[PDB]
């Protein structure tokens, strides 16, 4: 299947309370593999997946340099944006950045991304063509003009089509025993009387990977979409995911209902009946 | 800037089995700004050791975090997650229910 | 691997 690598960065100003908090995380697909935290003791990029630990000292040194540089740029940028917007020094502000690339099953480049936000709203984004920018407001237009003058877009494209792709490809091979696996959901149904005349049926999917899954309820074969409560997909804490769907049914009618579970790790979709 | 209030789910890593060691999770998502207060409680009392995932965010720029602790559920012990955030007037408590 | 290039706004 297709794969992705993403880095997510958050810097938050802390007026009166020292330097901004900087937190960086890297992902391959739904799996986190590196982190940097400015308040942590190491002051290094750190491994968060087994398969990255075998990268040598020069990898860790370089990634650490990259994080310090990102940190420092964000710090100056918090000041810059505060000036563009005429904001009070008293307020806490946030810069977030995401970038990364997607590859197909043959490792070929599908698309790249680079997007910046200020205080949780779009600020400036690289367009899909990897040659132009979308600025969200008048302040971001200043940045757009600057990044045009310094040919930032070409620099991003070089990264996104090159090292982003090369890195992801190496990671997918090195961590193939986990990144290229699919853990099918462990499924079961539970039953919870609400009264003598009603019960909840809950259809569970646990321990699955990757995160994408569909759970659907039927009554006599017909989808019950509107009546179905679906929780948001949630991390188990061990690298796998969880989800459930529930329906409220008339007591005595539980056996008319079925739950269908679809996941790429299943030989065939599963059907459950009380 | 617009602020967004956290969504909260409290649950266990594994289906609960009384007397068997497990992990208690509190997954907070869809919030902004990132500053947040998340404690895990046993019988109304703050659990001492709680850790959390590395701050990340979704497509709409809102943040998410997993907070967790080892626990050994029983019939009688009550667990909860207590969340405060700038958007909440006062802390919000969500009881752990082994059926959700 | 992260992008070594940073840019001021």
């Amino acid at each position: 299947g297709s794969h992705s690598m993403r880095y997510f960065f958050t810097s938050v100003s802390r007026p009166g309370r020292g330097e901004p908090r900087f937190i960086a995380v890297g992902y391959v697909d739904d799996t986190q593999f590196v982190r940097f935290d400015s308040d942590a003791a190491s002051q290094k990029m750190e491994p968060r997946a087994p398969w990255i630990e075998q990268e040598g000292p020069e990898y860790w040194d370089q990634e650490t340099r990259n994080m310090k540089a990102h940190s420092q740029t964000d710090r100056a940028n918090l000041g810059t944006l505060r000036g563009y917007y005429n904001q009070s020094e008293d307020g806490s502000h946030t810069i977030q950045i995401m970038y990364g690339c997607d590859v197909g099953p043959d490792g070929r480049f599908l698309r790249g991304y680079r997007q910046d936000a200020y205080d949780g709203k779009d600020y400036i984004a690289l367009n899909e063509d990897l040659r132009s920018w979308t600025a969200a407001d008048m302040a971001a237009q200043i940045t757009k003009r600057k990044w045009e003058a310094v040919h930032a877009a070409e620099q991003r494209r070089v990264y996104l089509e090159g090292r982003c792709v090369d890195g992801l490809r190496r990671y997918l091979e090195n961590g193939k025993e986990t990144l290229q696996r699919t853990d099918p959901p462990k499924t079961h149904m539970t039953h919870h009387p609400i009264s003598d005349h009603e019960a909840t049926l809950r259809c569970w999917a646990l321990g699955f990977y990757p995160a994408e899954i569909t759970l659907t309820w039927q009554r006599d074969g017909e989808d019950q979409t509107q009546d179905t409560e679906l929780v948001e997909t949630r991390p188990a804490g061990d690298g796998t995911f969880q989800k459930w769907a529930a329906v409220v049914v008339p007591s005595g009618e539980e056996q008319r209902y079925t739950c269908h579970v679809q996941h790429e790790g299943l030989p065939k979709p599963l059907t459950l009946r009380w | 800037m617009i602020q967004r209030t956290p969504k909260i789910q409290v649950y266990s890593r594994h289906p609960a089995e009384n007397g068997k060691s497990n992990f208690l999770n509190c997954y907070v998502s869809g919030f902004h700004p990132s500053d947040i207060e998340v404690d895990l409680l046993k019988n109304g009392e703050r659990i001492e050791k709680v850790e959390h995932s590395d701050l990340s965010f979704s497509k709409d720029w809102s943040f998410y975090l997993l907070y967790y602790t080892e626990f050994t559920p029983t019939e009688k012990d009550e667990y909860a997650c207590r969340v405060n955030h700038v958007t909440l007037s006062q802390p919000k408590i969500v009881k752990w229910d082994r059926d959700m | 691997e992260a992008d070594p290039t940073g840019h001021s706004y």
